[PDB]
DNA sequence: GATTCGTATC
DNA sequence: GCTACGGCTATACGG
DNA sequence: GATACGAATCTTTTTTTCCGTATAGCCGTAGC
């Protein structure tokens, strides 16, 4: 399929971008009898998942990417049907709250209750999506449970993760690669795939567009790949996703316009935003970092934007609406900048 | 079996003369029983104050012997639906006296958690058959009531138990107990108690528990803050001390040294600080507001959990800069 | 000895308090509806109480009905207290409808369902919607005419729970009939407005002439205009009015003239927040009645999203940012108070007296929008459902476990484009998931 | 219906004394009225306990036995001007009282509705510093503390900056 | 897409009974039913797809005529009819011979929604009622029969039972045990016994207990097995117990609970198989 | 409550 | 005289 | 002919109790 899963390391010893959280795995899977409950937290597309498979594999043999989708029923406190997704595999159970919104609790309460009953290994994507009560009917039950089930849990940002979980668990930094790795992992993939690749520039120019993304990378490099007609140019743009383009409107037009009408024209481009299904506290935090990039603002209007996008997220992490707090944020850097 | 029941469990009163503190509530329902005529009473006060206390021994004195057909008790655990209000109370509340004559009683305690709608239905009973049954109402939060129900109940608060009131009830279990207090322990459980009987009898058990051997051996204010986990009034004292006068890396060394002496935790010294300091005498009053409001944030914060070292110097941080606009 | 509303009732098409342009198309509807192959089925009419629904039809019926009717003159009204032994109550509705059926041709005969079943019980309701829906859906070659009355009201506050529905806030023919039953081709809807003050006027002045004698009597002949124009000025229900007519010329003192307070709608309620109410300078006596009589509308996150939608619309958006800025910190600062009624309070006293500072006459204001939110709901299922075949045919094909959260962020925009090259150079989702992103 | 008058509710008052024959004081008269607030079966209710407790009806007795209405005790506390003021009615009339916090909290954000001689935006700012208290006791912090800082940001919002 | 066969109750008895107890079953169990007209056995199958499936089999020799022909594979006509009107028809046809007749019932599919001409005559005492129905159903597609498949049972440690007979000494008895649990109004969950002959009927709850066993002889054909389901399915089971002489339990260790019935036409036996998923874990 | 278009009346 | 089955009724469920 | 008046438009997807239906259990009568 797509270049992302074509070389994605299958093996703990196929990781060669950590080499340090590698050398920690293999000193956790050396007696998996008794291993803890993990947390692994860091940037996003880093490879934290990678490990975590790679570890499953190190334990259980090769065996663990043996995936069968399956489609599970679950009923809350009043007579409702919950269709959740469950991919588990031998060994291994993957449960995510995407799909899932407040009723994230009972659908984890039964799954780990049938699962609990050697371990059984379940992985929890996106650890931070919980509403503080999936969180606390899992402590008890990774407490109570420990001897037949272990979580293994990847996130970003883990500060809203409540401290008994936290103390519950061994913590696992995964650190985003340089851009020397990304692009020496991007040499490998156009090794295996020649793609003339004129200058080695181009690679660099990418793996610094990621930000240390192996994933945004990979898709960067097969989108040249395809539209360049299977071959590469020192001067082929470079292509960033649509809702950044957006933003980076976005900001060009609050930094030109400040009135009402704008401020109507910067609400009808977040109702787009937000039903591209984007989240709201990313979209405040891209608009307030490409505010930060506009080079004709002085000192003092990034202090205030900074602060403003302090508080207005803050608003929006205990708020219920998320266009009352961005709205606000867009007025406040309107007022400030006027 | 009297001594295998908790302490607060264990001294709950009989009648009417053993409930202290609210004389002036007691005296009016007993000249309410000897005229013979009882209004729809409504209890409302702080937890502790003994409210379910009063109305129980009151009803064991109102009926001495048919306690358990002239009496009804509903609470929170049972459930008082619009339903259970129109069937059960209206059918206890329709007949007639089996042969005590007076009246029915019909106990609701905790109303503050009934619904509207069973207000609202319970307020017509209450009106109507008031020539047989006398309904009494305790709850703790006036808010939670429809206002007809408040109009048609006779109030009666309850206050915080006062100190003289504390003193006796404390005396007495003293003398069931075989029990020694030291006057400056005695000042301490007062203080903690905060007008509460239950976190006195609580302290109490605790403090007889601390004791090597309970008898021969005196209870001290050493023995309550050990038991209960609270910063004596000296170190309290000392870190307000510290925090005032001295600098800002022997202010942070003292307040750490002051918790980690005795595993202290930080809320407990805001609300000794908070104590202390409305005893102060501020001339710019602008400095009260600092302090309330720093003090509120972080105790929420607090409240709300978080880094404990972080908010120890925040505090010492607000109070110090609350202190600056006194010059 | 009758009351003034029943014992002066209308006997012709004449004496009935309604609009010309509202009779017109009143009778034009249904004089189509008699037609052999009728393009409409059934007559929906909505509006608030007293404002000629029902007598309308009555008096159309008694020179519509005697007309078409064949050869071998009033309506056949439902009555939903008609409890019969063998009929569960839920099959009420459907008796009354297979029997009223049977009134084509020599039998034939309005039908007016001025009284709905009991449609707070939500298995009775559905059925009422399948029952009708059957009605508009029919194979048969003819039937009677149907006229439905919907009074619109606001149903008051009686349980406490999150839960409550459109049927439980506001008792409105939207909340009743589903999206199918209103916008269908054979279903004709005439909305009414409360009568003017100037039919009602004129009918209080036909009532008093009526009863001349009486009112001279209690020498409140005099007085009798100044009472009819403020009862007029008032409230917009005839029935009402004449019943406060009534009272008052049946008094023999000084008793203040009282009417029913009728609910503020949505937008009445927008424009109150924002452009303030005339006859009212003190905001916070207007906003405490406003609290007071329409709490169910105003305790609502429609509420404040419509604010936050139409406090634009003040001048056109002609004025100070920091006043645009003031009011959407106020609304964000609300929206971090659970719900909570000193939010919704704040949030509209700040609204009002930041419009009340900047008022100036001569103002041009625009025209208040319902929110979009529901759209951009729509709009996000959409995209979940589209995400979900996404992460199905890449869950098939191969085994790929990708994140919602990178569905949105990347795989969104870059697997649409891998595709593209892929399939045109030479996998199913070809387009961007949601749609493209414009501006 | 509106709400009774001072001299309708002493008029049945006084029918009711002349009828059961007990005795009265007129200030203790005016006592009872003014703790009913217009409502005639409170007035009632207040009356017969001050008689079947204490006998005479006076201020001294009425006031020992009911309450004076927390609403007034509380529109006090919110027009008071130095916070020191502010801070002890509090305290000395409804923490010592026994009071609960959360009624405290109600009282004021009614009385606040219902406040006169008041500008519109000092009005909803104190409403809007009522209700970040009311979540704060909601949540579960209910003590003094939070009461106290709600009276010092009112005065601070009410003496500006 | 041509299906018709006739039904004679009196001529054949026992597979008429078969016939008469499967639609009873699906009528009790659930709204609607699958039938599954193969060109050489009849499967009616109720698939609420927790809550159990009954698949039973019944050979074209039931029936005293067949023709069934389609386009699909083996002439696979699949059709959903409401259990309803199909046990009202069967009633009727019931009451036909009980007021004294034998009259063969005429069924044939005229017309993706169908409906099936079920007609028979009856006779009162020598006159001629013609009894003409006619019950909607819908044509399933051959993908959507594809989509329906039977479970099959592991037997790693599925342990069978065999129930006595009832027309036996000890058939009576076993029909009180099995139903001595649902003269209790408040049971939801049985948990059941067999460790290796005995069965126990187990409902353990917060203040109650009952402990049911069975003291007669008993057959495994040819350990501890436990599995708890709701009582409903109980019902069911003991229902098909009374209409069948050779009925087989088969436990497996918490996984499920398989009630075999099956009728001894020698001839292809019908059987009837009721799969019950446990209600929880143990 | 605001805007916009159409009538009836003074 | 006994059993089966239809009709009436009390109770749990659902929305 | 100017103006007051009127119509059309500005819109939507936990907890308690209650209303009507489903269902199982039990009693009364026809038939074997
Ligand atoms: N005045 C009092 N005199 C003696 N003991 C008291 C007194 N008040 C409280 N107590 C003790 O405290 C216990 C608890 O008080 P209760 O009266 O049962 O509860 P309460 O006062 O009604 O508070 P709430 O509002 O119901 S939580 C009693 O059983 C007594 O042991
Ligand atoms: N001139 C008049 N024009 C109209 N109605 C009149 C008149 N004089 C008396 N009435 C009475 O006023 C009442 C008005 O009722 P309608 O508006 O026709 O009923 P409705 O529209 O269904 O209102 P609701 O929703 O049922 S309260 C009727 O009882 C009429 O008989
Ligand atoms: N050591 C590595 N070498 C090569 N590719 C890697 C490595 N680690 C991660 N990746 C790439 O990252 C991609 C996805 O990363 P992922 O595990 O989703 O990150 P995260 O866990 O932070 O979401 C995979 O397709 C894989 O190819
Ligand atoms: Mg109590
Ligand atoms: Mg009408």
């Amino acid at each position: 399929s797509l270049w992302v899963d074509k070389y994605r390391p299958k093996s703990l010893n196929a990781l060669s971008h950590n080499e340090e959280l590698t050398n920690f795995l293999k000193s956790l899977s050396d007696q998996p009898r008794d291993l803890p409950h993990l947390l692994l937290y860091g940037p996003n597309g880093t490879g934290k998942k990678t490990r975590c498979m790679a570890l499953l594999e190190s334990i259980f043999g090769p065996g663990v990417y043996r995936l069968k989708i399956d489609v599970r029923q679950f009923v809350t406190a009043s007579n409702r049907k919950l269709e959740l997704n469950v991919v588990s595999s031998p060994y291994h159970l993957e449960i995510t709250p995407s799909d899932m919104g407040n009723n994230d609790r009972i659908v984890i309460q039964e799954l780990l209750k049938e699962v609990a009953q050697r371990y059984k290994c379940v992985i929890i994507n996106e650890a931070n999506s919980l509403t503080k009560d999936a969180q606390a009917a899992l402590r008890r039950t990774m407490e109570k449970y420990s001897k037949n089930i272990r979580l293994i849990m990847v996130c970003d940002s883990m500060s809203p993760i409540i401290a008994p979980i936290k103390s519950r668990c061994l913590l696992i930094r995964c650190p985003a690669p340089s851009d020397s790795e990304i692009s020496t992992i991007l040499s490998d993939v156009v090794t295996n795939e020649r793609i003339q690749l004129e200058t080695k520039d181009i690679l660099k120019r990418i793996a610094q567009a990621s930000n240390g993304n192996l994933r945004v990378s990979l898709l960067m490099l097969e989108s040249m790949a395809l539209n360049n007609e299977l071959a590469l140019k020192s001067s082929s743009p470079i292509i960033k996703p649509d809702w950044i383009i957006v933003i980076h409107k976005l900001t060009r037009k609050i930094v030109k316009e400040r009135s009402v009408n704008s401020l109507i024209e910067c609400r009808a481009v977040l109702y787009d935003l937000l039903a591209h299904c984007i989240p709201a506290n990313i979209i405040l935090k891209e608009l307030t970092f490409s505010l930060l990039d506009v080079e004709t603002l002085n000192t003092t209007n990034k202090s205030s934007i900074i602060e403003y996008s302090s508080v207005f997220d803050e608003r929006l992490s205990l708020g219920n609406k998320a266009i009352f707090h961005l709205e606000g944020f867009i007025a406040k850097v309107m007022c400030c900048l006027d | 079996s009297k001594e295998n029941l908790p302490w607060v469990e264990k001294y709950r009163p009989e009648t009417l003369d053993e409930v202290y503190g609210q004389n002036e509530v007691i005296t009016t329902v007993r000249k309410f029983v000897d005229e013979g005529k009882l209004p729809h009473l409504l209890f409302y006060g702080p937890p502790g104050t003994g409210k379910t206390s009063t109305i129980v021994a009151l009803a064991r004195e109102i009926y001495g012997k048919n306690y358990s057909n002239m009496v009804l008790e509903l609470n929170a655990s049972d459930d008082r639906g619009i339903d259970v209000v129109r069937n059960q109370i209206k059918d206890f509340a329709s007949t007639r006296q089996i042969f005590s004559k007076g009246f029915k009683l019909i106990i609701l305690d905790e109303a503050d958690a009934m619904t509207n709608a069973a207000q609202n239905a319970l307020r017509r009973v209450i009106e109507r058959y008031t020539k047989n049954t006398r309904f009494c109402v305790l709850a703790n939060y006036a808010h939670k009531l429809t206002p007809a129900l408040l109009s048609r109940c006779t109030r009666f608060r309850f206050q915080p138990l006062p100190q003289e009131a504390i003193e006796r009830r404390i005396a007495n279990v003293l003398v069931h107990e075989k029990l020694k207090l030291s006057p400056n322990a005695e000042k301490a459980l007062i203080e903690l108690s905060n007008g509460d009987m239950r976190r006195v009898l609580n302290v109490l058990q605790s403090c007889k528990a601390t004791l090597d051997n309970p008898d021969e051996d005196e209870i001290s204010d050493d023995v309550i803050y050990e038991c209960c986990g609270a910063p004596r009034p000296s170190d309290l004292k000392a870190v307000l001390k510290s925090i005032l006068e001295d600098d800002w890396g022997t202010a942070h060394y003292t307040l750490n040294k002051v918790r980690s002496a005795k595993g202290l935790a930080l809320i407990d010294l805001i609300e000794g600080i908070v104590k202390i300091l409305e005893d102060y005498e501020l001339q710019n009053e602008e400095t009260r507001v600092h302090l309330l409001t720093k003090l509120a944030d972080i105790e929420y914060s607090i409240s709300k959990g978080g880094n404990d070292q972080i908010q120890g110097s925040a505090v010492i941080g607000a109070i110090k800069a609350s202190f600056e606009n006194e010059t | 000895g009758e009351q003034w509303y029943e014992k002066f009732k209308p006997n012709c098409l004449e004496q009935v308090a309604i609009h010309k342009r509202k009779l017109k198309d009143v009778q034009e509807a249904l004089d189509a509806m008699f037609l052999p192959n009728a393009k409409h089925r059934i007559l929906l009419l909505s509006g608030p109480s007293g404002c000629s629904k029902s007598t309308v039809i009555k008096e159309l019926s008694k020179i519509l009905v005697p007309k078409y009717r064949q050869n071998s003159h009033k309506v056949t009204e439902f009555r939903g207290d008609c409890i019969v032994n063998d009929l569960p109550q839920m099959e009420s509705f459907s008796e009354f409808l297979k029997g009223a059926r049977y009134l084509v041709m020599s039998n034939l005969s309005l039908i007016l369902i001025e009284d709905l079943p009991n449609v707070f019980h939500i298995d009775t309701r559905r059925r009422f919607q399948q029952l009708i829906l059957q009605w508009l859906y029919s194979s048969e070659p003819l039937l009677p005419p149907l006229v439905i009355c919907i009074t619109e009201c606001e149903i008051p506050e009686n349980d406490n729970n999150y839960r409550k529905f459109g049927i439980d806030y506001t008792f409105s023919a939207e909340t009743i009939m589903n999206k199918e039953i209103l916008m269908h081709p054979r279903l004709k809807r005439i909305k009414f407005n409360p009568i003017n003050s100037t039919l009602l006027k004129k009918h209080l002045k036909f009532i008093c002439v009526q009863n001349m004698k009486m009112l001279k009597e209690k020498n409140k002949w005099n007085k009798r205009q100044e009472v009819i124009d403020y009862i007029a000025q008032e409230t917009g229900d005839i029935r009402s009015a004449i019943t406060t007519l009534q009272f008052w010329a049946t008094s023999s003192g000084s008793l203040p003239i009282s009417t029913r307070e009728s609910t503020i709608s949505y937008f009445h309620a927008i424009g109150k927040v924002i452009h303030g109410s005339h006859s009212t300078n003190n905001d916070n006596e207007m906003i405490n009645n406003l609290f007071e009589n329409s709490n169910n509308l105003l305790s609502k996150e429609d509420f404040k999203l419509g604010i936050l939608e139409n406090y634009n619309t003040f001048n056109k958006g002609e004025f100070s940012i920091s006043d645009a800025s003031s009011i959407v910190d106020c609304l964000s600062e609300c929206d971090n108070m659970n719900g909570l009624p000193e939010s919704n309070e704040y949030g509209l006293r700040e609204v009002r007296k930041t419009f009340r500072n900047i008022s100036k006459q001569g103002h041009n204001h625009g025209t208040v929008y319902f929110p979009r939110e529901w759209k951009v709901r729509k709009l996000q299922n959409s995209f979940k459902v589209q995400a979900e075949d996404w992460l199905n045919v890449s869950l098939y094909k191969y085994n790929a476990v990708h994140s919602f959260r990178n569905i949105t962020l990347e795989f969104g925009y870059y697997a649409p484009l891998i595709r593209k090259c892929q399939s045109y150079k030479k996998i199913d989702v070809v387009d961007r998931i949601g749609g493209p992103i414009e501006a | 219906y509106s709400k009774l008058s001072d001299e309708d509710v002493l008029k049945r008052l006084l029918q009711i004394i002349k009828l059961e024959d007990v005795k009265y004081t007129n200030d203790g008269l005016e006592a009872i009225i003014f703790t009913a607030e217009g409502d005639m079966r409170q007035a009632i209710n207040n009356l017969q306990s001050t008689v079947a407790g204490h006998g005479l009806v006076n201020a001294d007795n009425v006031f020992k036995i009911v309450d004076s209405p927390h609403p007034l005790i509380v529109k006090k506390m919110l027009l008071a001007s130095n916070l020191e003021d502010s801070i002890q009615i509090l305290r000395t009339d409804l923490w010592k009282k026994g009071y609960s916090s959360i009624d405290i909290v109600t009282t004021s954000f009614r009385v606040t509705k219902n406040l006169a001689q008041v500008k519109e935006s000092v009005r909803l700012e104190m409403i809007k510093e009522i209700g970040l208290t009311h979540m704060r006791i909601l949540e579960g912090v209910g003590t003094y503390l939070q009461l106290a800082s709600m009276l010092a940001k009112i005065h601070k919002l009410n003496n500006k900056a | 897409m041509k299906l018709k066969l006739i039904v004679n109750g009196c001529e054949a008895p026992d597979d008429y009974k078969l016939l008469r107890t499967t639609i009873n079953t699906v009528a009790s169990l659930r709204k609607t039913a699958i039938l599954r007209f193969n060109s050489e056995r009849l499967t009616i199958i109720s698939t609420p797809k927790d809550t159990g499936q009954l698949w039973c089999t019944i050979p074209h020799d039931v029936f005293r005529l067949y023709t069934v022909i389609s386009a699909r594979e083996l002439n696979t006509i699949t059709m959903e009819c409401n259990c309803d009107s199909l046990l009202s028809v069967f009633k009727r046809y019931d009451r036909v011979m009980n007021q004294g007749s034998s009259s063969n019932m005429t069924i044939k599919l005229q017309s993706p929604i169908c409906a099936l001409g079920i007609t028979f005559e009856e006779i009162v005492h020598n006159k001629v009622i013609m009894h003409s129905f006619k019950v909607p159903v819908k044509l399933l597609f051959r993908a959507q029969d594809t989509r329906i498949q039977e479970p099959m049972i592991n037997y790693i440690q599925l342990m069978m039972y065999k129930l006595p007979p009832i027309s036996g000494e000890f058939g009576s008895a076993f029909h009180g045990f099995i139903r001595r649990v649902e003269r209790y109004s408040n049971v939801n969950h049985i948990h059941l016994m067999g460790v290796k002959v005995e069965l126990k009927i187990i409902v353990n709850e917060l203040d109650w207990h009952l402990e049911i066993c069975w003291n007669g002889p008993l057959d495994s054909v040819i350990s501890t097995h436990e599995v708890i389901i709701r009582c409903k399915d109980w019902k069911v089971c003991s229902k098909l117990y009374a209409a069948f002489e050779e009925v087989v339990l088969a436990i497996s260790h918490d996984e499920s609970c398989v009630f075999h019935c099956s009728l001894d036409r020698g001839r292809e036996r019908g059987q009837i198989i009721y799969y019950i998923a446990r209600s929880k874990g143990l």
